C-alpha cells in the first residue's frame, strides 16, 4: 500500500497473511475455515497467520493455522491474471473474537464511483522498495470498467476492476496480493496485478469477486 | 517516467540501474529474491527468482 496509513489494531478482522517461511501474499477470511486469496499466490505449503497486526512481531494474538487444501480457478490464466482467485481450506476452523472475523461476499457489484478499502503490507514505497510492519490502509473508490480498460487497452477481462486514482500516488503494490478490497462490508476485489504502483493513469488492477459468489460456494459446500 | 543514473527514463520506459527501457508491469506479490530476469534483463510479470539475480 503506497500511500495509505496505518489501519488501527485490529481494525481489519478478516485480513490474513499467506506466508511460507514469510510473507508473501495477503489474503481473506471468508469463514471460519476458508480463505479467500489470488491464484498467482498458490504455494504447496502454506500457512495462514490471522489475528495479525505487525507481522514483524508475536503479539499474542494470533493464530496460525496450515492450509488444507489450495484450490485455484479451473479458468485461471498465468499469462492475463484472469480469473486470479484461490480457496485456502484451513486445516483447524479459525477461533472468531473481535481480532478476528470474516468478511462479507458481494449481494452485487458495486457501482463506480463506490469508496472501499485496501489492506495489506505490501510495499509502501512506489519508487523505491520499503516494506511495513504495520498493516496499512487506504480508501480509494471504484473506477469505471471504461476508464480501467482506456488505462489498459487489451488487458481487462470483464473479471477485472480497476480501484484507485487516475492520478496516482496512492495505490496497491507488491506484497499486497490476495488481499482485500470492501466496499459497504463487502469484499469486491483482490489484490491482483498493475503496471508498477501508483504510476499516473495506471491504477491497480483487482479481482472482480461479485462474479465468483457462486464457485466459492460450490466449492465451499463440495471439500 | 523516472531518472537513472546518466539518464532519465520518460513516459513508458522503466529504468534498468544506469539505462531506460524495459517496462515493470509485474502482478503484486513478493519476490523473495525480486522477479526472474534472465536473458533480456529487467523482471519478469509474475515469476520471483528462488535464487537471486
Ligand atoms: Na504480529
Amino acid at each position: 500500500i503506497v500511500g495509505g496509513y496505518t489501519c488501527a489494531a485490529n481494525s481489519i478482522p478478516y485480513q490474513v497473511s499467506l506466508n511460507s517461511g514469510s510473507h508473501f501474499c495477503g489474503g481473506s477470511l471468508i469463514n471460519s475455515q476458508w480463505v479467500v486469496s489470488a491464484a498467482h499466490c498458490y504455494k504447496s505449503r502454506i500457512q495462514v497467520r490471522l489475528g495479525e497486526h505487525n507481522i514483524d512481531v508475536l503479539e499474542g494474538n494470533e493464530q496460525f493455522i496450515n492450509a488444507a487444501k489450495i484450490i485455484t480457478h479451473p479458468n485461471f490464466n498465468g499469462n492475463t491474471l484472469d480469473n486470479d482467485i484461490m480457496l485456502i481450506k484451513l486445516s483447524s476452523p479459525a477461533t472468531l473474537n473481535s481480532r478476528v472475523a470474516t468478511v462479507s461476499l458481494p449481494r452485487s457489484c458495486a457501482a463506480a464511483g463506490t469508496e472501499c478499502l485496501i489492506s495489506g503490507w505490501g510495499n509502501t514505497k512506489s519508487s523505491g522498495s520499503s516494506y511495513p510492519s504495520l498493516l496499512q490502509c487506504l480508501k480509494a473508490p471504484v473506477l469505471s470498467d471504461s476508464s480501467c480498460k482506456s488505462s489498459y487497452p487489451g488487458q481487462i477481462t470483464g473479471n477485472m476492476i480497476c480501484v484507485g486514482f487516475l492520478e496516482g500516488g496512492k495505490d496497491s503494490c507488491q506484497g499486497d496480493s490476495g488481499g482485500p478490497v470492501v466496499c459497504n462490508g463487502q469484499l469486491q476485489g483482490i489484490v491482483s496485478w498493475g503496471y508498477g504502483c501508483a504510476q499516473k493513469n495506471k491504477p491497480g488492477v483487482y479481482t472482480k469477486v461479485c462474479n465468483y459468489v457462486n464457485w466459492i460456494q460450490q466449492t465451499i459446500a463440495a471439500n | 517516467t523516472t531518472p537513472c543514473g546518466p539518464v532519465t527514463c520518460s513516459g513508458a520506459q522503466m529504468c534498468e540501474v544506469d539505462k531506460c527501457v524495459c517496462s515493470d508491469l509485474h502482478c503484486k506479490v513478493k519476490c523473495e529474491h525480486g522477479f526472474k530476469k534472465d536473458d533480456n534483463g529487467c523482471e519478469y510479470a509474475c515469476i520471483c527468482a528462488d535464487a537471486p539475480q
